[PDB]
RNA sequence: ACAUACGACCAUACCUAGUGGAAAACUCGGGAUCCCGUCCGCUCUCCCAUAGAUAAGCCACUAAGGGCGGGGUUAGUACUCAGGUCGGUGACGACUGGGGAAUCCCCCGUGUUGUAUGU
RNA sequence: AGGUGUCCUAAGGGGGGCUCAUGGAGAACAGAAAUCUCCAGUAGAACAAAAGGGUAAAAGUCCCCUUGAUUUUGAUUUUCA
RNA sequence: AAAGCGAAUGAUUAGGGACUCGGGGGCGUUUAGCCUUCAUCCAUUCUCAAACUUUAAAUAUGUAAGAAGCCCUUGUUAC
């Protein structure tokens, strides 16, 4: 199978992405990052909660997949399959090698074993956006999923509105001012620096 | 001691422990003193001290 | 058996032991590598200048 | 369907060329070699006889290159041949030769070597270059300038070489060969000289006039209407150009006044300022933006 | 009102893409030469033409362009065969147009079995006076957006001058 | 591994972003004299007369002037000694140096200061002094009332 | 001040779209004998400066224009030099004496200038 | 991660005319792709060969002429004592 | 180092807006008829690079801080 994750916990070298120099890399274990009702509008899911790293370490794609599965199962069974949107925000781009045992330490450069995500202190690992009535469900889902990760993780309720980078109050006032238009599952903001006619026809309620 | 602080202490004439010198405060001297901070204690002398 | 490959560990201290010698500059540098046409003209210019300086003491009085 | 090539990234990464190259006016590859002086010659100027052609004029300039811009040593135009008697065909080979001669005499007079270096007084088609002149101080080399044709093609019989020949006969040493003068035969590598004399004195124009008058009188009248109005005949062109050369050598600084309206520099400045449109201010642009917003909203 | 914007025929380029070199291509060049009054030129193949077994640098086509009254009359003779009837697809968004004749002998040329039967492709490129701004060597520059031709303008010009029909 | 002439010059010898193509001609229009102090900066578009990558970013003295190049004297630190190196560099890689402009402006400023001081009867200060500690002064809080600051409580911003 | 020629910096100058342009210049323009060159006088070359037109080139202005340039904000943040028998199992972090960024985002601007001859 | 023991009378030298990869429209056979035309097109092509620099009225491409791939001996640069 | 990828190259997660078709498949057949499933395009979006980069530090590094200098006048030369 694979070595225990203890052996590849700390980032003791330069990144080694898969590329034209590093061919033969197995596919990452995690392939799906968005789950739940990912088509929901911004207004549907105002509450956002983040599972955030508290350490500078390497997270394996297998661990990311396992945590995704656990959190998704809890959220689906409790908040409903259409009551949340879960986004894994850590991508395992760094390829970890193995020197499978000419013999000894001669020619010790290893072959690619797997893939791993390098995370920092304060880096968001998982995000969940949902209705304000699902706060406890989201917190519990993140707390349960954190058991699949090495190191310390924190659950932080975002002060922003959903996945937008705007606080609740400023998002609400910007939307009331007609400065926000609805895109697919996200929003776009008026800039007052483009073509005047195009801006008027894209944000009609902002010029009343 | 690293060579740059060693050279700066030699130029300040503080070649031995518990050596003391009077320095006129300018930018040029202040930067040298800042570099050799891990080896010196300095301050503002009064008339009694002088 | 295997041994150490290379090192620059002590080289800076060895170099600074007796100072880094910088060859002293001189008033008249060597004309080596200067344009040969310029050198050929400069030879005769110096010849004429010395001749004129000697005639100045001997009666030219420039 | 169609990937948009000229997007913001393309505009951001676009590197503009030199302004003169965008305008299509300067060949910097040729300019480098034209103006670069050997470093061990220091501040010795490299003189360019630059020649340019407009629809109605020939511009000839003696130019030096400085670090912050070129300096015009002297300038001669086909405008000024009206002061010497030429009033038609101001952009032909004879006019090119005449203006080259005028510029050569002007430069020699400016730098004080006009009494010596007379060039050839009576032009002919012989290929010659201005040699050194004898004087009381011994041998003196002629003033040197190199031709600057710009973007014009250097084919055989070109008016750039006409101006060059004019200046060379005027007395400036211009290093050149003869295999581009009109009348040079490439197949035998010989210069006829008589075709060159004809072109210098404008005889090709006269022969065209004669052929047109013999064959197609309507086209002859349409083409040479001004010649008919000034009753300038084909046979008189040679003597007219010879007299123009004589007058140019006699007085290279004769002043020509045009028929265009004339004012002072300040008067022209005021008149030009009268038609200058001013830029809108920031508040004016903001007010226009609000007005457009209101108009568009009222539309819908 | 249009002072100096009248549409003129810049050129008429007509070509025969035979597909193979040899005697037939030479005969195509011959018929084009006798049609135009000028010696045509051959076009190489740029890539591996598996269609007619060509790899590179082989003559597969011949063409020639004409200008002025000769171009006007040749293009008129071509639309004699086409009956002044063209589809709207034939007009490019720039303002040029063109059409193909399946055989050249319906033009003002007598049949000769020694040279054969060839069709050919006509393409008329339009212009307005002042296009030299974009083709001269010195001070080369673009033409203004208002001065370039429109497909609708070319269609209208064709309809007016040749009384033709566009479907 | 390799030790070729231009090894490791991927960025140093490259031309900057939006700096490619035509070379400005003031480079060729500059003039140099023996004894001039010049900065060496390799132009990647001119492969003739290229100095070695060591001399890129070095400042030296012109000792020879030629048709299209200058000879520059540099001092290179090898082991425990300095070696005088003489490099032939084409003009495109050579720039006049401002390394002496402050001194060259100070010498004439001092000359005028000397003649003016002699005329006016009072000596002036010719040598530059280092920055000195600030003198005593009074700061009025009239219409400049101090604003009291306190450390802010911690809160999350994500 | 405007135009032209030769430039310097080489987008504040580029790219797109619209409107206007005194005088002169520039331009488009007309002809194809000669010099010259093309499949084609398209380009290049020659001849005309009459005629026509500012339609285009060119110039100016416009655009909550794209880009570019400058400034702010990001932020004393990220980072980093030196220090401690500092904390922490560790990962790493804080502090002491110093230096100190870059996006997003916001605001402003859209060429300056030399020589010569002219209007 | 790769490359070299070669290859070139031009793929060396000089000059000039031209502008490439690609895309959008169009034209009998002809289409996804053959040729022709126009418009966009900062190089996204090409430059013997690895990779990295560099190059647009060229360093690319085509055309014309050539043998500076010549003779003589020094100076200098890198690897370096 | 940091930073960036609604900036080039390369890697990569998600939905939207339309195109008319661009491929396929259909419904009431040269009907630009009306649908659909992908693809392209577009303005957005999550996350990255030892052999990517528009930017870009700290540390460290080249040169200079006069008498062999500066100012004025005019002597030599075959360059
Ligand atoms: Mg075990
Ligand atoms: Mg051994
Ligand atoms: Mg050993
Ligand atoms: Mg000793
Ligand atoms: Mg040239
Ligand atoms: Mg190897
Ligand atoms: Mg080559
Ligand atoms: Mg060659
Ligand atoms: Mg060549
Ligand atoms: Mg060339
Ligand atoms: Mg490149
Ligand atoms: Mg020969
Ligand atoms: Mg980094
Ligand atoms: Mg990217
Ligand atoms: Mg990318
Ligand atoms: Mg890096
Ligand atoms: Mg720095
Ligand atoms: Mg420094």
């Amino acid at each position: 199978a694979r070595r225990p994750a203890r052996c590849y916990r700390y980032c003791k070298n330069k990144p080694y992405p898969k590329s034209r120099f590093n061919r033969g890399v197995p596919d990452p274990k995690i392939k799906i990052y968005d789950l739940g009702r990912k088509r929901a509008t911004v207004d549907d899911f105002p509450l956002c909660v983040h599972l955030v790293s508290n350490e500078y370490e390497q997270l394996s794609s297998e661990a990311l997949e396992a945590a995704r599965i656990c959190a998704n199962k809890y959220l689906v069974k409790y908040a409903g399959k259409e009551g949340f949107h879960l986004r894994v925000r850590a991508h395992p781009y760094h390829v970890i090698r193995i020197n499978k045992m000419q013999t000894g330490m001669r020619g010790a450069f290893g072959k690619p074993q797997g893939t791993v995500a390098r995370v920092d202190i304060g880096q968001i690992l998982i995000s969940v956006r949902t209705r304000d009535s699902n706060r406890a469900i989201a917190l519990e889902a993140l707390r349960r999923c954190q058991y699949k990760f090495p190191g310390r993780q924190k659950i932080i309720v975002s002060k922003n509105w959903g996945f937008t980078p705007l606080r609740r109050e400023e998002y609400l006032e910007k939307k009331a001012a007609g400065r926000v238009r609805v895109d697919g599952a996200y929003v776009q903001f008026l800039t007052n620096h483009g073509n005047l006619e195009e801006n008027m026809r894209r944000f009609p309620d902002a010029f009343k | 001691i690293p060579p740059k602080p060693r050279k700066i202490l030699q130029l300040l004439r503080l070649r031995q422990i518990n050596n003391g010198v009077f320095v006129k405060v300018t930018k040029a001297t202040a930067e040298m003193i800042k570099i050799v901070e891990p080896w010196v204690a300095y301050g503002y002398p009064n008339l009694k001290s002088v | 058996a295997k041994s150490k490959n290379s090192s620059q560990h002590n080289q800076s201290r060895k170099a600074h032991r007796n100072g880094i010698k910088k060859p002293k500059t001189q008033r008249y540098p060597s004309l080596k590598g200067t344009d040969p046409k310029f050198r050929r003209n400069h030879r005769h210019a110096l010849h004429g200048t010395a001749k004129a300086l000697k005639e100045f003491k001997e009666g030219k009085r420039e | 369907f169609h990937k948009l090539v000229k997007n913001s990234a393309y505009y951001s990464r676009f590197q503009t060329k030199f302004k003169r190259r965008r305008q299509g006016k300067t060949d910097y590859y040729a300019r480098k070699r034209l103006i670069t002086q050997a470093k061990n010659k220091y501040n010795a100027p490299k003189y360019r006889l630059v020649v340019r052609f407009t629809n109605r004029d020939i511009i000839t300039q003696m130019v030096t290159s400085e670090i912050n811009g070129d300096k015009i040593f002297a300038a001669a135009y086909s405008h000024e041949l009206r002061a010497y008697g030429i009033n038609h065909g101001l952009t032909n080979w004879a006019a090119a030769y005449a203006t080259g001669l005028l510029l050569a005499r002007r430069v020699l007079a400016k730098l004080g070597l006009d009494k010596t270096f007379t060039g050839v007084e009576e032009p002919n088609g012989e290929y010659t270059l201005t040699e050194a002149a004898e004087t009381e101080d011994g041998e003196r080399r002629p003033f040197k300038a190199i031709l600057d044709v710009g973007l014009a093609r250097t084919s055989t019989g070109a008016r750039v070489f006409g101006v060059m020949k004019g200046a060379s006969d005027g007395g400036i040493f211009i290093p050149h060969s003869e295999n581009r003068f009109p009348g040079y035969d490439i197949e035998t590598e010989e210069l006829d000289t008589e075709v060159l004399k004809k072109y210098i004195y404008g005889g090709h124009v006269a022969e065209y006039m004669e052929t047109l008058a013999d064959d197609d009188e309507e086209r002859y009248k349409s083409q040479f209407v001004k010649y008919i109005e000034d009753d300038v005949e084909a046979d008189s062109l040679e003597e007219l150009y010879a007299e123009a050369h004589k007058q140019i050598r006699a007085d290279p600084f004769r002043k020509y006044v045009s028929d265009a309206p004339k004012k002072s520099k300040e008067e022209w400045k005021a008149e030009s300022l009268k038609y200058k449109k001013a830029k809108l201010s920031r508040e004016e642009r903001k007010a226009r933006v609000e007005a457009k917003i209101k108009q568009l909203l009222a539309e819908q | 009102q249009n002072p100096m914007r009248e549409l003129r025929i810049q050129k008429l380029v007509l070509n025969i893409s035979v597909g193979e070199s040899g005697d037939r291509l030479t005969r195509a060049a011959k018929v084009l030469e006798q049609l135009s009054g000028q010696t045509p030129v051959y076009s190489k193949a740029r890539y591996t033409v598996r269609q007619f077994g060509i790899r590179r640098n082989e003559k597969i086509a011949v063409h020639v362009t004409v200008r002025g009254p000769k171009a006007e009359e040749i293009l008129e003779r071509g639309l004699k065969v086409k009956e002044y009837e063209l589809r709207r697809r034939n007009f490019s968004e720039t303002g040029n147009f063109g059409f193909g004749i399946s055989e050249h002998i319906d033009l003002g040329i007598k049949y000769d079995p020694s040279i054969g039967i060839y069709g050919m492709d006509f393409y008329c490129c339009m212009t307005r006076p002042g296009e030299r701004v974009a083709k001269r060597r010195r001070c080369k520059s673009r033409i203004g957006a208002s001065h370039r031709i429109t497909r609708e303008e070319t269609i209208r010009w064709f309809k007016q001058r040749f009384d033709g029909i566009v479907r | 591994h390799a030790a070729g002439l231009r090894s490791g010059t991927r960025y140093a010898f490259s031309r900057g972003f939006r700096k490619h193509g035509q070379i400005p001609l003031s480079t060729y229009l500059r003039t140099y004299r023996v004894g001039d102090i010049v900065d060496i900066k390799v132009n990647g578009a001119v492969q003739k007369g290229m100095p070695h990558k060591f001399y890129h970013g070095k400042t030296g003295v012109v000792y020879n002037v030629t048709k299209s190049a200058v000879g520059v004297i540099v001092y290179k630190r090898v082991k425990h000694r300095y070696i005088e190196k003489r490099i032939n560099v084409r003009i495109e890689h050579v720039k006049p140096s401002r390394s002496r402009e402050d001194f060259l402006r100070r010498v004439k400023e001092n000359a005028e200061l000397k003649k003016k001081a002699k005329a006016e009867g009072v000596p002036v200060q010719l040598k530059r002094q280092p920055a000195m500690p600030r003198e005593a002064h009074t700061v009025s809080i009239a219409d400049n009332k101090p604003v009291t600051l306190a450390p802010v409580a911690y809160e999350t911003t994500i």
